[PDB]
């Protein structure tokens, strides 16, 4: 009878699993049309409406989360699996410069095996872009034995996982008081969470990684390197590389930090050997960031007389603009899991966007910057779940407002005056994304229609009127003159992006200087624009979700309806999940434009060889300056330049890229069937396949109906983001492997 | 305090008193700009307007026009005052149309009270209706406004070209 | 036709239109259509019963 | 084992064990006589 | 002979075909050592193209001026191995298929829920059915003399 | 504060009604309430009642209507929507003869009734060119 | 304005009446079906074109029908 959590509150059977919908008090009944089988899946997580109780859906979405850690457990087991018997690591070991990592071989069927590549080490199989083999040699990994190892502990954790979610719905569910304790979870994940696994990775490093790397880099074979439990147990295989842990610990507790300066670094820019970051620094940042962040989890009051309550410091931030000001907010994000998720989704997205940019930008793993696929691929993935995971934060607190908001509760607050104005909101916010986009695409048609008319002297271009970024080149400048200066402890600065020398690996460039002229101007007013009016969508999603002049009732739809009806002109896609859809879209449209800018400045402006002598020539040939101005450009010396080597990969080992390229292309003109078309025609349509199947006495009982209106939607929103995505992945892949 | 209230204290309306709607240099900022400005004629607002549209509209013709000149050129100059004449033609061609479909009054603030008053029992839009009561709101008031305003851009833009003509050459 | 009895629909515009239906109830008072019919396969509204015409159904053998 | 097994007679399971199977045999037909573009007989 | 096309044993841009094929294999197969497996993959995929082109070499195939094998599917039983035995072939498999989903379905149709037994199979009936498709042909042909394959008047009708 | 004492304590929200409802028409609705309770509007946030006569003017006839149902659910049914045009031009609309139209009342006569099914509908090449 | 009919087909069941957002339809005495009420539609002035009526009728094929027409400020639902 504890008082956290309630003692086998759901018996373990699998009754409930013979009987599908049985969540769902309108699906349970069984399926009459086809419709049910496709609400079945639509309703399956959607706790909120399987259960009148908070904590029956708190505890349904902590399991689910144990389920989901599990999933990635055993995703990781399989990674580091295939890497330990299906890769060529150990001699990509030795000669990480002139081996291609593949970690995935395949079988001899149909012809198939075409697809194992020649990537080097005596080894055949598909050349890996996910850069497992940099971040395993960043770990001191020398063996595959030890990726055994990994793998097996991978799927015991999953397994872990598996049986901790089932323990915590059926066996001891903890209650709502304990999910509501947002001090306490703030106060463990800030300390134990983050700060604690910063302390032990810095631990792991400084112990392991920094010696074993070290090694690597002074050309100590791996097979002579001393396993990693040896710089544990002899304070002098570390003491040789580093000759600081001769004094041992009594440094740290006499607070002669600087004793450690050996393994503790503070040097930026990049690893001469292998052209990532120092892993001292890197050492030295987690070390930082454990200590500020078990610092930060001492904040909130959990169970003394002692921290702060979320709260109290809400309530006190009114202003004499904002009325109430936070009041209620902490009753919102301690009641809807929604509100939670949309943040922590948008925050998280965010978050994947900024690492893709810190990934290429300081290159933190041995070898990984020369793997231009690599790279490249980290980026793409990386941008693309950010935008994604943003989409899905807007679309959940378009939830939230439909769902968990309580206008009397929430008066005069933030959320309320946000609502009152939100007409001034969305209309500056349209107005912005018209003069964006007018401005930065109509540049780029001004540039296309000079170049047509041959009047290039009228183009936007450096040789032409010019716009150039004078704010960014100034950041830029600030950077690389902080070493000295404003950080007078740094030996180099932070990332050559911003300037300084060209950083090549086995004569392949690492970094260099990216430089800035008006084509970025117009390609970063372009992704300003996109991302502008993706906010427009989904806000007004949000916004308008509860009730509009259109339809005063609309949170009386509920989040998901396809319409009101035909009248009042016609009020299609007026929900707030229709806006979700048209968002995704539009998020598409801006993540494609950020990747392919990334890809053609890369390649044309930073990535290629350097010549013994110091000459630099890209893969490109720096075409991006004054070609990347126009739209005719972008398709010429961009799109149908760097797809040669995708259309040109039959019979080679890269024809898998381009099967993948044409079904992407299929699939993504296969949702324009869903996205164009209406749901009349095909119910009509089936009527007469109907009367032909009963005619044949072979009609089914499941009466086949035509997908819901936004279940059409969906499937032809899901189809184009497949199809693009996966023309883009294949694009990239065979062009960025082939060259 | 709170600088954020219903706008004159009706609740229903879509409207709100800012610190920017209503605040005292919007007030100001706004009663002395030409639209508003009190003691004007219909022509006179147009005229002002009017110069001051030609005055900022030659710049960007003449500066990034089709026929620029690093240097001082005359024929960048008569390029870009023509273009900007040529659009304040344009634009008082909508003016005029507008004007035309918009009002049919020769005389408001009068027209209002004598319906109101003496009964309006016609076809309506004309006689009852009428919406605003300045003098910009009328038919004839807005055929001197569109007067005014060609009148005024033709002379501001022929100003702003000579400013310019003297500033690129004695500077 | 009485309860139970199974009936044709020959009402054109009906989901149910040459299908054959189960009587629920036969209204003996003065209403249009008194004849209740309950079928198998759910309409595109998702109801599956209706009321019809004495001259809109007719019985099977 | 007798809500496991009626569990295992629903539609998805049923669909990939039976889609598993029938890929399998495919796949091992073409595996052990491979390249037949025309009937064997 | 047959459109002009010539039998694939004597077509000389067949055998280059196979000549070039079996040149890059072995090229591949230089810059592999010794008795290594990617060297054993390499000589399996040379000999199963090897054996490939002497099949079809040796299987009554006509190549075109590409030295590609074309498939004759006018209807002559010369070439009948390449579509009409195949189509055969097809044609029992997917009447079989056909029989047994249609059986399936009349059979739980005339139950107390037909639609929870299209969700969840009778697998046991099911599996009664299936095997019983192999004379599908036959029982086809045996209900559609007795009337019980086609419905007549209480099909739907729309509107018009 | 605001302009009448009658109106629910709102704040105001750049949602109401436009210049439409200046010159074209406008639609009032009243109600009593009971209780100060906390209420949204169909245009903006959260407003709070009078404990007594409440009045509330909007833009559409479906703005008010939308106020209503809302109202339902605080027990309120004595709510009545007006039509008010250019001038005090005043029209009870919602409940017309005081019975709202879910109920019936006698006086009510039948419009838009047809005597037969919808497939006693003419074929529409019978009615070409009237 | 739009249009809306009622057919004889109609139960009286008043769902119609209770979905209509704009206040057309209300319930009359009638002598056709058991509840002895039909639905009529006297205020199709303030008819919007939405269908909730029609996706409320329980009947057949429908016993109240909005055809659409001539469009209004009114039946456009224009708050300006
Ligand atoms: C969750 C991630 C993941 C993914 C995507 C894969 C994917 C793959 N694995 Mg794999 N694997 C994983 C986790 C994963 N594995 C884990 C956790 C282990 C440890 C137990 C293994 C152990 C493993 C072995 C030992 C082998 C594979 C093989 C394969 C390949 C063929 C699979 C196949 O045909 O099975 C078909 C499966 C069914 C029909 C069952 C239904 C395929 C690329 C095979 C391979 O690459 O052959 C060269 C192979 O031999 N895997
Ligand atoms: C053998 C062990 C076992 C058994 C018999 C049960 C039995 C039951 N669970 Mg349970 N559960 C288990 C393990 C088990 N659970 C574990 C390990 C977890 C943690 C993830 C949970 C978490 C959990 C929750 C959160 C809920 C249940 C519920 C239920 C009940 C209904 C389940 C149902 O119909 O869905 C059967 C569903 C499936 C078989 C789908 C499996 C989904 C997997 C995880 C997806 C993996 C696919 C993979 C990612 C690849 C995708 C491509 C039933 C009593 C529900 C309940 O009682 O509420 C009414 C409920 O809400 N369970
Ligand atoms: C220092 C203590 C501590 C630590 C390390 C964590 C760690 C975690 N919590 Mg957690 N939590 C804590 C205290 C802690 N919590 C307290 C005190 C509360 C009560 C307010 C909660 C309430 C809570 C909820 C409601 C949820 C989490 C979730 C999570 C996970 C977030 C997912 C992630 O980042 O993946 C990182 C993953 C890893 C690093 C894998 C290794 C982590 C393992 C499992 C160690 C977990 C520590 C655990 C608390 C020890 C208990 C053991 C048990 C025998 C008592 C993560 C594993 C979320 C989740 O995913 O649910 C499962 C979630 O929904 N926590
Ligand atoms: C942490 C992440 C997270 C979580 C927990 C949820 C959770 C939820 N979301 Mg959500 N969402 C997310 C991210 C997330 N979402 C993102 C990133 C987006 C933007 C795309 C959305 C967009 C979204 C919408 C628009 C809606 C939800 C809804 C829901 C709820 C019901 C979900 C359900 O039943 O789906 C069950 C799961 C499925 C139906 C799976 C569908 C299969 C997907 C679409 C295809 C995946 C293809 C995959 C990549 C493989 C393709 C490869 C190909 C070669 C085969 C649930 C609360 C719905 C709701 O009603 O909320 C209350 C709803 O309407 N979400
Ligand atoms: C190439 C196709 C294309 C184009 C041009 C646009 C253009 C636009 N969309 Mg988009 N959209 C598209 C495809 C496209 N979309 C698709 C496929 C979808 C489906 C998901 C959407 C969904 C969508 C939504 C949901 C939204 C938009 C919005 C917008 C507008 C953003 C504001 C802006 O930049 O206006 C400026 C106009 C342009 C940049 C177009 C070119 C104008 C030129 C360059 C300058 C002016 C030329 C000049 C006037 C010509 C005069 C001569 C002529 C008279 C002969 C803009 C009009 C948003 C909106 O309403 O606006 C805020 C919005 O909310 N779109
Ligand atoms: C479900 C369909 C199916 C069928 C009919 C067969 C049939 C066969 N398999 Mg088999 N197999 C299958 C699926 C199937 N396999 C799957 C899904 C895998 C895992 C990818 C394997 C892995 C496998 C191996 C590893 C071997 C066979 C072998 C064999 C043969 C002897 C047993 C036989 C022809 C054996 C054989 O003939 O090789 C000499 C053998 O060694 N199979
Ligand atoms: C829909 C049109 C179509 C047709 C007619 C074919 C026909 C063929 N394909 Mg093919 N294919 C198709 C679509 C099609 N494919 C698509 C869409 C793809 C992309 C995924 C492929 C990918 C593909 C590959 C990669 C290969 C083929 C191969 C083959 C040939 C060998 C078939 C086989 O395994 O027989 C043997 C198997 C059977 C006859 C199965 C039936 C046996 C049952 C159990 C008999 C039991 C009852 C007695 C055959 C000519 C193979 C080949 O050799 O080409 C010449 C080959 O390597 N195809
Ligand atoms: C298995 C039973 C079955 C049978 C006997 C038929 C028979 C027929 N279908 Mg059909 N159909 C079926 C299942 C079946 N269908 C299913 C499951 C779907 C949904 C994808 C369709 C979708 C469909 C369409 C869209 C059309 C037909 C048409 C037709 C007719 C012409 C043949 C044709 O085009 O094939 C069509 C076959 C397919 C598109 C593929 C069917 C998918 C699989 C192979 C069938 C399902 C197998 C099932 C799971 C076996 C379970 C039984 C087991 C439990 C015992 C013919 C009356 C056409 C017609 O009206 O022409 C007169 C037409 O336009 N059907
Ligand atoms: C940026 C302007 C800014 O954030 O100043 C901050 C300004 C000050 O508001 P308050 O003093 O009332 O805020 C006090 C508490 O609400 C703390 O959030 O907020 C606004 O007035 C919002 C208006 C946005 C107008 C967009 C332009
Ligand atoms: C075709 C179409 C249908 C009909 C589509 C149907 C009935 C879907 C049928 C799906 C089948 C029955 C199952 C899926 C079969 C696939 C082969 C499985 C997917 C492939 C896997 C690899 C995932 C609609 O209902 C519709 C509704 C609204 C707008 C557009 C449309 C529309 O375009
Ligand atoms: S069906 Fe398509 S069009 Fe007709 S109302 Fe619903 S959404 Fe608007
Ligand atoms: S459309 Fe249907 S619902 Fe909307 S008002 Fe007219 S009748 Fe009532
Ligand atoms: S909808 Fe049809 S049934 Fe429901 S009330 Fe109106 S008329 Fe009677």
């Amino acid at each position: 009878k504890s008082t956290i959590v309630d003692f086998n509150p759901v018996e373990t059977s699998f009754e409930k699993w013979a009987k599908p919908g049985q969540f769902s008090r309108t699906l349970a009944k069984g399926p009459k049309t086809t419709t049910w089988i496709w609400n079945l899946h639509a309703d399956a997580h959607d706790f909120d409406i399987q259960t009148n109780s908070l904590q029956e859906v708190s505890r349904k979405i902590f399991s689910a989360h144990f389920g989901q850690l599990a999933v990635i457990f055993l995703w990781l087991s399989g990674m580091h699996f295939h890497g330990a018997y299906f890769s060529n690591y150990s001699a990509w070991l030795t000669n990480p410069t002139s081996t291609k990592p593949s970690a995935q071989i395949v079988w001899p069927i149909v012809g198939q095996e075409v697809l194992n590549a020649d990537v080097g080490g005596n080894f055949q199989g598909i050349q890996i872009t996910s850069g497992f083999f940099q971040l395993w040699r960043a770990e001191g990994i020398t063996s595959e034995v030890e990726l055994y190892w990994t793998a097996v502990g991978g799927l015991v954790a999953s397994f872990l996982m598996l049986f901790a979610g089932w323990f915590h719905y059926h066996k001891a569910a903890p209650k709502l008081e304990w999910f509501q304790n947002v001090e306490s979870m703030l106060n463990h994940h800030l300390a134990g969470l983050l700060g604690l696994g910063s302390l032990s990775w810095a631990g792991h490093q400084i112990h392991i990684a920094l010696p074993i790397n070290k090694l690597l880099d002074l050309g100590v074979s791996p097979e002579e390197i001393p396993l990693p439990y040896e710089f544990i147990l002899n304070r002098d295989l570390i003491a040789q590389l580093y000759p600081s842990f001769n004094k041992g610990l009594t440094p740290f507790f006499t607070l002669n930090w600087g004793e450690y300066s050996d393994f503790l670094t503070f040097k930026g820019g990049l690893n001469p050997v292998t052209g990532g970051l120092w892993l001292t620094d890197t050492a030295h940042h987690h070390l930082a960031i454990a200590v500020l962040f078990i610092v930060a989890g001492h904040m909130y009051k959990t169970n003394w007389f002692l921290g702060h309550s979320i709260k109290t410091i809400l309530e006190a931030h009114k202003g004499p603009f904002t009325g109430e000001g936070h009041k209620g907010l902490y009753e919102v994000l301690t009641t809807s899991w929604h509100a939670q998720l949309a943040i922590n989704l948008a925050l998280f997205g965010s978050l994947s966007i900024i690492v893709a940019h810190h990934m290429y930008a300081m290159p933190p793993y041995p070898y990984i910057a020369i793997d231009y696929p690599t790279q490249l691929s980290l980026f793409t993935h990386h941008v693309w779940i950010g935008g994604f995971c943003i989409v899905g934060g807007a679309a959940h607190g378009a939830i939230f407002f439909v769902r968990d908001y309580n206008a009397a509760n929430n008066y005069n607050n933030l959320i309320d005056r946000v609502i009152r104005h939100r007409d001034a909101i969305i209309s500056h916010l349209n107005w912005v994304c018209i003069f964006l986009g007018c401005h930065s695409f109509g540049l780029y048609v001004h540039n296309d229609t000079m170049r047509a008319l041959g009047r290039s002297q009228d183009l936007f271009s450096d040789n032409a009127i010019a716009l150039k970024p004078i704010f960014a080149q100034f950041i830029q400048n600030l950077h690389t003159l902080a070493p000295g200066s404003t950080a007078p402890n740094a030996l180099t600065t932070v990332s050559y992006a911003f300037g300084g020398d060209v950083i090549s690996v086995g004569s392949k460039i690492a970094m260099m200087p990216i430089s800035l002229g008006t084509a970025d101007f117009l390609v970063h007013h372009i992704h300003a624009f996109t991302i502008h009016v993706t906010v427009l969508i989904l806000l007004k999603g949000v916004l308008y979700s509860r009730n509009s002049r259109l339809i005063p009732d609309k949170a009386n739809l509920g989040f998901r309806f396809p319409c009101d009806g035909p009248g009042r002109g016609g009020t299609c896609q007026v929900s707030a999940w229709d806006h979700v859809f048209l968002g995704l879209f539009w998020m598409y449209n801006s993540i494609s434009i950020v990747i392919f800018h990334f890809s053609w400045k890369m390649q044309s402006d930073v990535w290629g060889t350097v010549s013994p002598t110091g000459a630099v020539s890209h893969i490109t040939g720096g075409n991006f300056a004054q070609s990347s101005i126009t739209i005719n450009g972008w398709l010429r010396d961009f799109l149908w330049s760097q797809a040669a080597q995708v259309v040109q990969s039959y019979g080679s080992s890269l024809s898998a890229y381009g099967l993948i390229f044409l079904g992407a292309h299929f699939i993504w003109a296969f949702s324009l069937m869903f996205l164009f078309s209406g749901r009349g025609y095909w119910q009509e349509l089936i009527e007469s396949i109907v009367w032909a199947h009963n005619k044949l006495k072979v009609a089914p009982s499941i009466q086949p109906r035509a997908l819901s209106i936004t279940q059409g939607r969906a499937v032809g929103v899901a189809h184009y983001l497949l199809g693009g995505i996966g023309t883009t992945w294949a694009f990239f892949l065979a062009r960025i492997i082939s060259v | 305090v709170s600088f954020i209230k219903p706008y004159r204290q009706d609740p229903f309306v879509g409207h709100l008193a800012t610190p920017i709607t209503t605040s005292a240099f919007t007030r100001a900022y706004l009663k002395v700009l030409p639209a508003y400005r009190p003691g004007l004629t219909p022509l006179s607002r147009g005229a002002e307007i009017g110069f001051t549209h030609g005055y900022f509209l030659i710049g960007p013709f003449y500066t990034y026009g089709p026929l620029r000149s690093v240097e001082f050129s005359l024929t960048s100059l008569a390029a870009g005052l023509l273009a900007a004449i040529t659009l304040l033609l344009i634009l008082t061609v909508g003016l005029s149309i507008y004007g035309q479909v918009t009002y049919d009054v020769y005389d408001n603030a009068l027209i209002v009270k004598l319906v109101r008053q003496m009964v309006g029992s016609e076809r309506t839009q004309d006689l009852p209706q009428i919406k605003g009561t300045s003098e910009l709101d009328t038919v004839l008031g807005w055929q001197k406004f569109s007067e005014g305003f060609f009148s005024g851009g033709l002379i501001g833009s022929i100003v702003a070209a000579v400013g310019i003509a003297l500033y690129s050459t004695y500077l | 036709i009485q309860k139970g009895s199974t009936v044709r629909i020959l009402r054109k515009e009906s989901y149910w239109y040459n299908e054959s239906g189960t009587v629920v109830v036969v209204d003996q008072s003065k209403v249009r259509y008194p004849v209740l019919v309950r079928f198998t396969k759910v309409n595109y509204a998702g109801t599956n019963t209706n009321n019809f015409g004495l001259n809109e159904v007719e019985e099977v053998v | 084992m007798k809500d496991f097994l009626k569990y295992l007679s629903t539609a998805p399971v049923l669909l990939t064990a039976w889609l598993t199977f029938t890929a399998g045999f495919v796949i091992e037909i073409n595996r052990f006589y491979p390249d037949a573009l025309t009937f064997p007989f | 002979d047959i459109g002009g096309l010539n039998p694939c044993k004597d077509s000389e841009v067949f055998q280059k075909r196979l000549a070039k094929t079996v040149k890059k294999l072995e090229n591949r197969l230089k810059k592999y050592e010794e008795g290594t497996p990617p060297q054993i993959a390499i000589q399996q995929q040379i000999t199963q193209t090897k054996q490939r082109f002497t099949r079809y070499a040796d299987s009554n195939l006509l190549c075109g001026n590409d030295g590609l094998p074309h498939l004759i599917t006018d209807g002559r039983w010369s070439h009948g191995s390449e579509f009409l035995l195949p189509s055969i072939l097809f044609l029992y498999i997917s009447g079989w298929i056909g029989w047994v989903g249609r059986k399936y379905i009349r059979t739980v149709g005339q139950t107390s829920n037909p639609t929870e037994k299209e969700i969840i199979i009778d697998v046991p009936l099911a599996i009664s059915i299936m095997t019983s498709g192999f004379l599908w042909p036959f029982a086809a042909w045996q209900e559609f003399l007795s009337g019980d394959l086609i419905a007549s008047d209480e099909t739907i009708t729309t509107s018009p | 504060k605001l302009k009448q004492s009658d109106f629910p304590k709102f704040e105001g929200s750049t949602g109401g009604w436009l210049s439409a409802a200046k010159n074209e028409e406008k639609y009032v609705i009243i109600w009593t309430s009971k209780d100060a309770s906390l209420f949204e509007m169909p245009t903006g946030g959260t407003a709070k009642m009078n404990a007594g006569n409440n009045v509330a003017y909007f833009a559409r006839k479906e703005q008010c209507l939308a106020l209503g149902s809302q109202l339902r659910g605080f027990k309120i049914t004595n709510y009545k929507i007006f039509r008010i045009y250019p001038p005090l031009d005043i029209t009870l609309l919602h409940p017309f003869d005081g019975v709202f139209p879910e109920k019936v009342n006698q006086g009510r006569s039948p419009v838009g009734k047809r005597d037969a099914s919808i497939g006693g509908n003419p074929n529409p090449a019978s009615l070409k060119f009237q | 304005s739009h249009t809306v009919k009622i057919y004889d087909t109609c139960i009286g069941c008043t769902q119609c009446v209770r979905a209509c957002p704009t206040d057309v339809l209300e319930m009359v005495p009638w002598d056709g079906c058991k509840a002895g009420q039909i639905a009529s539609a006297p205020r199709t002035e303030d008819c919007v074109g939405c269908k909730r009526c029609e996706t409320a009728c329980p009947t057949d094929f429908l016993s109240v029908r909005v055809y659409l027409g001539g469009e209004t400020t009114r039946s456009l639902g224009l708050a300006y």
